[PDB]
RNA sequence: UGUCCUACGCCGGCAGGCGCGGGUAACCCGUUGAACCCCAUUCGUGAUGGGGAUCGGGGAUUGCAAUUAUUCCCC
């Protein structure tokens, strides 16, 4: 029915993100938003933050689609 | 040997020239900078709060690429598509006062001057500054 | 070596089905840099068997009105689809593309005949050209009606449909519609 | 020594001048690698990639392009550069290189040297 | 009552030329473009109707075809009849009527005020 | 052209029913008054109910 | 980042509810009398980060933005940009927001009904 | 080619020739 | 171009088509006033309780209209997705899953009225080799004449794609003993031309 | 296509206003700097930043005259 995606990081959500996102083999805003039940703009912000800390590898950048994946 | 404006990426050049004109800080910023739409076909105010420096950088570049442009030419350049309600869309020009204020601010910085046959055109010293910032773009991009 | 998007090779591409070697044109003469060619592959009959198959996907994603004529958007879509399918699967994207094409084309169709009131269905065979065409159409429809109102983009849904039809798992749209068509053909011999 | 050729598309025209040089490519005074649509960038870059940068290392070209749209202009540009190199290696360089290069272009793509004569149809009352 | 923070007494005492700014853009453009001979004509007729009235009750009714008069504060209290195409509507000019046209107060059209087979055999 | 199309589509329907009738008798035992002359449509009357058609079954 | 300890899911301003789980520049538009343009200009005059979400504004921020929307002319918001420019009874420039919008609307309808012009009579004959 | 497209091509090539060949007050007095 | 050409009703009416049907405002509005016309087209007496069949019930909005008027009804359908979203709609009457052409499993002398909405057109064509539309229609119409009360009425709404379908349907109806006719609502219209085969047992 | 098309200068946020030039025309608008498209930002499945109808206030413009909203602009 009506989705109730979180607008901001909860504590358990942030911890689960930080220790379960960096092993997915495919990192896009859509997959994190759908399987973490979060708003996609904050999904993009979280992915940008994980890229900023040097832990996730960007593959290609676009205005339409951005894709990341694991370092190793 | 010196790289020109026409020798680099235009978007990075425009952003670097915007940073240049922002750090100079001597353009006459209008009092209505945060309360206007840039054309009648817009739907919101510009999302980048210091849009004036970006617009002035792009204006300077456009005069470099083609001289003799007045206010009407720059309103033609930044014109877009008005969605007329439930009625078919059309091409609409930009706002004249914003283009005029950009041109007069660039004249106040002495980068841009009039000519005898028409509108505004580039000064030699502003053209030196523009070649300098273009070389900075090429060094920051093509040598990296 | 000619490469799709500068990073995808067509030398290791092996086509499995004997039926379609002349009708899936991706080899050393059909290898192109980009799925855009401005080609007139439809001015004469059977010319579109010489069209490279990524150009056929690119030509078949320009559907439902708004997207007509927008081919650069579609070249972008299939490019991002190739990157994401390579990341998710770990091998050559073009290979599972031709795999999903082979596994998605129906082999036995039904035709509707009638005289007056009495309308019945007779099972008939399919041309290889129609096999490839229907596989392309069903995959494009699967991706398109797969996304349409969700957070997932068009490229992710296209790549997921392409994987799900490459391995032939029943969660794919194209293999479901193909199985339905083959079932009604078997019931209407 | 220099030659001047042209290529065309629906309405887009490209005029290419080919002179002895060192391997810099100018279109409308702008470099080849900076023309706006990157999605068609390899469509702009196919003659160089098929022939190698070593065949362009002793030549320079400048192309003026007028008419058409983005894609039509790109196709006219690639036709212009291919015809310019063919004309130059025909006139001032030996003919065997010109024939083998012409064969390479025409086996990869006929529209690199033969114009597509398709235009918009007229509507009659 | 007040109109744009101005009372009727000095509104009558205000000029013709700087009353213009108090009105809306349509009225201001009309007052820019002058008034015609019929306008001052019916102004004189309503003034004559006000002059010959006994001072206890309302004056007599002045009737006209002319639907594109703007109601000015001079006309407040007058008894005006406007032709709506077939009949005359008689209306008292209130102070609240201070901006509109006369033709708004006599509408020229009327409101529009606008079983299944069952088988027996 | 679409006029004659529709008109004799209706005429074929009527002819097929009229040819259904005699073998139906053997083996076993329409808005014309509501048609508008000015336009294609369906005009209401006061004496009769809303527009309809009754084709009885034999 | 993470949720602040004073994240307001529901805001109660101008006798109207605000959904706090949204950007501020549209949670402002959630009430009547303000759309996207006036919300953006109010927030730029108020010097508030528009990237920030609505639910994490402090009491000083909400009271100053409420203060600015009640008296926009004082904070150099221009005359032309306002909702009501010349009130008919008392000529002055303002911005009616929550209940004053409904007040001025229904009293304008009553004014058009009392004078028996075409517009008011037609509107009330429409129902 | 046809008239219009060839005309545009010819003028374009002429302008390119002149811009390749490219790369003070009027004489107000008669005698120096 | 038309749903009939999709194939058997068990395959065209899958879950996705059901979810597009339930979220469709035109379907709701038109099929609601068709249920109204169907219930008004049989002369069942006013203030008299009656028992009805609502075949081709699909969503049960026709059943919701029958229950709105106070009357009780039994739903019969072939697609499971239609019955799933109908029970999801919390309709009052009882549903049943079964093909109508094979025969309606009810005892004779049972129902005061029958209402069929957009379903009889599906029995005019054969989607299997074992299928034969003439005998299927004969069986289904004989099952109507069996399970109905003698003297009850059955309204049968349809949108015949040509006159051959009408020819075969009417022949199989008149050879099953049914007496009645055709109410062609708004005959010369196009967007409101709706065919209603009205039947009764004597 | 153009003696109403318009370059340019000044004012106003916009419609618009003022002045001064070209064009009876491949000569000036005009190298017709069109939109889709392309590249970055915000948005995140929400009758929601989709969609704009219908209204409230004000300004401007063409007309002898805009009321029953001529047309345009802002909220
Ligand atoms: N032979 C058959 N037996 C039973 N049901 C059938 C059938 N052929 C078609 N149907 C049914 O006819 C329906 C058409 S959809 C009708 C929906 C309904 N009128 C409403 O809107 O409430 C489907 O539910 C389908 O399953």
């Amino acid at each position: 029915d009506k989705l109730n995606n979180l607008v901001l990081f909860d504590k358990a959500t942030y911890d689960k993100l930080c220790k379960e996102v960096p092993n997915y083999k495919l990192i896009t805003p859509a997959v994190v938003s759908e399987r973490l039940k979060i708003r996609g703009s904050l999904a993009r912000a979280a992915l940008q933050e994980l890229l900023s800390k040097g832990l996730i590898k960007l593959v290609s950048k676009h205005r339409a689609q951005v894709i990341y994946t694991r370092n190793t | 040997p010196g790289v020109t404006v026409k020798d680099v990426n235009q978007q990075e050049f425009v952003r670097a020239l915007a940073a240049f004109l922002k750090k100079s800080g001597k353009l006459k910023v209008p009092e209505w900078v945060d309360t206007v739409k840039l054309a009648k076909h817009k739907e919101l105010a510009p999302y980048d709060e210091n849009w004036f420096y970006t617009r002035a950088a792009s204006t300077a570049r456009h005069l470099y690429l083609r001289g003799g442009a007045g206010v009407g030419s720059m309103t033609k350049i930044y014109g877009g598509r008005q969605r007329n309600g439930v009625m078919p869309s059309h091409f609409s020009r930009g706002s004249k006062s914003v283009a005029r204020r950009v041109l007069q601010a660039l004249e106040g910085l002495k980068m841009v001057e009039k000519d005898q046959d028409g509108g505004r055109k580039l000064t030699p010293q502003g053209q030196r500054d523009l070649d300098r910032i273009a070389g900075q773009v090429a060094a920051a991009n093509k040598k990296h | 070596d000619i490469k799709l998007f500068g990073k995808w090779s067509t030398d290791d591409v092996q086509i499995n089905d004997i039926s379609l070697q002349d009708y899936i044109a991706v080899k050393e003469k059909y290898a192109k840099y980009l799925p855009h060619s401005a080609g007139r592959y439809a001015a004469k009959r059977f010319r579109k068997a010489q069209c490279p198959i990524v150009e056929r996907l690119t030509n078949s994603m320009m559907m439902h009105g708004r997207n007509n004529g927008k081919k650069l958007m579609t070249v972008r879509i299939v490019k991002h689809a190739f990157e994401i399918i390579h990341l998710l699967t770990g091998e050559n994207p073009l290979q599972v593309l031709v795999n999903a094409i082979i596994n998605s084309g129906p082999r036995e169709d039904s035709t509707r005949i009638g005289r007056a009131g009495t309308v019945r269905r007779q099972a008939v065979d399919v041309s290889p050209l129609r096999r490839v065409n229907q596989a392309i159409w069903l995959l494009c429809t699967g991706a398109r009606e797969a996304a349409f109102r969700n957070i997932k983009t068009i490229a992710e849904c296209l790549a997921d449909e392409l994987i799900n039809a490459a391995k032939g798992s029943s969660n794919s749209y194209a293999i479901k519609k193909k199985d339905e068509l083959e079932r009604v053909a078997k019931s209407n011999r | 020594q220099s030659v001047q050729v042209f290529g065309r598309k629906k309405t887009a025209t490209a005029v290419a001048h080919c002179k002895r040089g060192n391997g810099l490519i100018k279109v409308n005074g702008r470099p080849l690698e900076m023309i706006e649509p990157r999605t068609l960038q390899y469509k702009l870059l196919e003659p160089v990639l098929l022939l190698g940068k070593e065949r362009f290392a002793g030549v320079d070209i400048r192309v003026r392009v007028k008419g058409g749209g983005h894609v039509a202009q790109i196709y006219a540009i690639r036709q212009s550069i291919s015809k310019a190199l063919v004309a130059y290696y025909q006139k001032y360089v030996d003919e065997a290189s010109k024939k083998e290069i012409k064969d390479i272009l025409i086996q990869y793509d006929r529209t690199l040297l033969v114009a597509d004569p398709r235009r918009c149809e007229s509507k009659k009352f | 009552f007040t109109y744009r923070g101005v009372d009727l007494d000095q509104l009558l005492d205000m000029s013709y030329e700087q009353l213009m700014q108090l009105y809306s853009a349509r009225q201001r453009r009309r007052l820019n473009r002058g008034l015609r001979r019929k306008q001052h004509s019916l102004l004189k007729r309503l003034r004559k109707a006000k002059k010959e009235a006994p001072p206890m009750e309302k004056p007599e009714v002045v009737k006209t075809h002319l639907r594109d008069m703007i109601i000015l504060p001079e006309m407040v209290g007058s008894m005006v009849g406007v032709y709506n195409g077939k009949t005359f509507n008689q209306v008292e000019i209130k102070p609240e009527m201070i901006g509109h046209y006369l033709g708004e107060f006599s509408i020229t059209y009327k409101p529009v005020k606008h079983s299944r087979f069952i088988p027996l055999k | 052209r679409n006029k004659k199309h529709q008109k004799l589509k209706h005429q074929k329907e009527a002819e097929e029913e009229e040819l259904e009738i005699p073998p139906q008798y053997q083996a076993g035992g329409p808005g014309a008054e509501y048609k508008a002359k000015k336009a294609k449509g369906d005009v209401k009357k006061k004496g009769r109910p809303d527009p309809y058609a009754y084709i009885p079954l034999n | 980042l993470v949720i602040p300890e004073k994240f307001q899911h529901i805001l109660r301003v101008l006798n109207t509810n605000i959904d706090g789980r949204r950007k501020i520049a549209f949670a402002i538009t959630a009430i009547k009398g303000v759309g996207r343009r006036y919300a953006h200009v109010v927030l730029r005059k108020a010097d508030i980060d528009l990237t920030k979400r609505a639910g994490e504004l402090t009491e000083d921020e909400v009271e100053r933005v409420i203060t600015i929307m009640q008296n926009p002319r004082q904070y150099k918001i221009p005359d032309w940009f306002l909702n009501r420019q010349k009130d008919v009874k008392d000529g002055k420039y303002s911005q009616v927001l929550a209940n004053g919008l409904d007040n001025k609307l229904r009293e304008d309808l009553e004014r058009l009904k009392k004078i028996r012009a075409h517009r008011g009579l037609r509107h009330f004959w429409g129902l | 080619v046809g008239p219009r497209l060839s005309r545009r091509i010819l003028q374009q090539a002429r302008q390119q020739q002149e811009e390749l060949e490219a790369e003070r007050e009027r004489t107000t007095r008669l005698g120096p | 171009r038309r749903p009939e050409h999709g194939g058997p009703p068990e395959l065209f009416y899958d879950e996705t088509e059901a979810r597009k049907y339930v979220r469709n405002s035109r379907m709701i509005d038109i099929q609601t006033r068709m249920a109204g016309r169907a219930l008004e087209l049989l002369y069942l007496p006013e203030n008299k309780p009656c028992y009805l069949l609502d075949i081709g019930c699909g969503t049960g909005l026709s059943g919701s209209y029958l229950s709105d008027e106070g009357h009780y009804w039994v739903g019969l359908d072939i697609s499971p997705a239609m019955l799933d979203e109908a029970v999801d709609r919390e309709i009052e009457g009882d549903l049943l899953l079964g093909d109508m052409g094979q025969g309606i499993p009810f005892k004779p002398g049972t129902f005061d009225g029958c209402i069929s909405i957009s379903a009889v057109q599906w029995l005019c064509n054969a989607n299997k080799k074992s299928e034969n539309p003439a005998k299927r229609l004969y069986c289904f119409f004989a099952s109507l004449f069996s399970v109905l009360v003698r003297g009850s009425r059955a309204v049968l709404q349809l949108y015949p794609e040509n006159s051959e379908q009408l020819e075969l349907i009417t022949t199989q109806a008149t050879k099953a003993g049914f007496s009645g006719g055709m109410v062609v609502d708004y005959p010369n219209s196009a967007k409101a031309k709706k065919f209603y085969l009205c039947l009764f047992s004597g």
